[PDB]
């Protein structure tokens, strides 16, 4: 759609066969006549090496759409590759919650033995003192 | 002159029967089918969010590309038209 | 299911009137290519015949 | 802008250095392994001989009613219908071209015999006026 | 063998230099485009930092079987149907492990308030024993 | 499924994070202790730089399955790849034969006008000579 040298919409696109990036024929031709090189990569290129854009041959194409079978298959990659990252958001957050639950239930199991002894000791002090 | 592809393709056309794709995704064993509908619906609603964010700007940017693609074909229609009439012009004399 | 179905379908026709012009525009362009790409190839005959 | 094998709009176009023509990498890679030569010009070509090209990337707007469901069911079904009924109809077109070839060459050779028959006829009729 | 983001076997793996971890080129790029960081170590990393690793041999294609093609349509339907529930089940479990963790934090801080009153009852007892 | 030092099937595949090309833990460790370098690229590499052991964690094992899902789409691409290659060669011969059809039909009706001319001249020679 654009010419990489000028930045215009090229009216005669010709693609190079060394550092291809669709150039305008009239622009690239002058670049070759200046010095036999490709403007981007600075690799050697002649005018015969450059090739105009063409209809493929005899197989008829249709424009790139959502229906087209290959475009539909690359779509289903995007679906699954995104959903695979959705699983990491829940696998990584699960490893924090279960790690905080493990330390929480351990602090609960370490503390409730001290609640059981104070309920013993404060009642034993009431059982001892009241009898005297 | 193709591999297995040609055998099943010619058989599908001759028999007049398309191969059935079962993706019970729509109806919902149904505990799974239900849980399928949720994740794809959440992916759907996220897939409609990133489209609406850009909105019509992403569409009309591609519409401009299609006009650059079209005009190039009709320039070649002219170049062929001129050289075709130019050959006939030499024959006439 | 039905909530996100009613969400996405209303989300669809939010886009389907928005893109639906550009859907019909791109269909009108894609026909116009396929109109020309016969006459492109029909010209490719009447070079080498002529 | 298109590929010169399938009629695609390539995702990773690569150009061959013997004949300046852009192909999609997968399809040109397959041809070289089948028979190591350029498909169009029939010139010697290898996988290392190819040169990958870069462009601003191609964008397809995935339809508004796009889900796993239509993409699995309706869209994929239409794609293998459209592949099936086209190539069958294309095989029908190739068969008639060969039949209509035979009617062309026979009618041509039929005309050659008329000319040869009339070439003996005319000049001898002109010769008789001279005599 | 496994990219530590998706769980796939990577077809163009790339390794991060801040933390020794072979990711897949597509997935690591999306993460860096979201936020310039490494997903495991959260260290400042960029796209130019990545070194494309080479793994030519490991690539091994799955040859499902002679398997009918209309059936392969319903397999891909079932496999997406399964992964959708295998992603769902792994997220509700994360929410309930965090939820049950929050119930432990209330009991943890509620218990250490109950120890303060029990220490007072012991302090009151030690004063009475002295008298 | 091969190490890039000895050529054995690696039972503990570790990789270097400079020019990874999966080695085996024993051989790469012996190369590092010999001289701190990567054997393939001769870059700087140490023992801590190596990533050892298998990777599966928070993933679930799916041994390259026959009735799975991701490879079905890959198979759908591979069969389409042939569909396009077939349609091209079928179209080339379609249009390339149409050139012979077009050039013939034109040249046929062109050669047909030779007869129309020839017949009327032949006819003129008859009445001329006859009346003389």
């Amino acid at each position: 759609l654009i010419c990489s040298i000028s930045n215009e919409v090229p009216e005669h696109p010709c693609v190079s066969p060394v550092s291809n990036h669709v150039y305008e024929r009239r622009l690239i031709e002058k670049y070759i006549a200046e010095n036999g090189t490709d403007p981007i990569n600075n690799q050697p290129l002649s005018e015969e090496q450059l090739i105009d854009i063409k209809v493929a041959h005899p197989i008829r194409p249709k424009p790139p759409s959502a229906t087209s079978i290959p475009a539909i298959l690359k779509a289903l990659q995007d679906e699954w590759d995104a959903v695979m990252l959705h699983s990491f958001t829940l696998r990584q957050q699960l490893q924090t919650t279960r790690q905080e639950l493990s330390h929480a239930l351990y602090q609960h199991d370490a503390a409730c033995r001290v609640i059981a002894r104070l309920t013993k000791e404060v009642t034993a002090a009431r059982e001892a003192l009241a009898t005297l | 002159t193709d591999i297995m592809r040609n055998e099943f393709e010619r058989l599908a056309a001759r028999q007049p029967i398309e191969l059935l794709s079962m993706k019970r995704y729509e109806l919902p064993e149904c505990v799974n089918n239900s849980m399928a509908q949720l994740e794809h619906q959440a992916v759907r609603i996220e897939n409609l969010e990133l489209m609406s964010q850009h909105g019509c700007n992403a569409w009309k940017v591609y519409n401009e590309n299609l006009v650059h693609m079209i005009e190039h074909a009709q320039k070649e229609l002219q170049k062929l038209r001129k050289h075709i009439q130019d050959l006939n012009w030499q024959r006439k004399n | 299911m039905t909530t996100e179905a009613k969400r996405a379908a209303k989300m669809e026709k939010k886009m389907k009137i928005l893109l639906g012009g550009y859907q019909s525009r791109a269909m009108g362009l894609m026909k116009q290519l396929n109109d020309l790409w016969d006459q492109i190839e029909q010209a490719h005959l009447e070079l080498r015949t002529f």
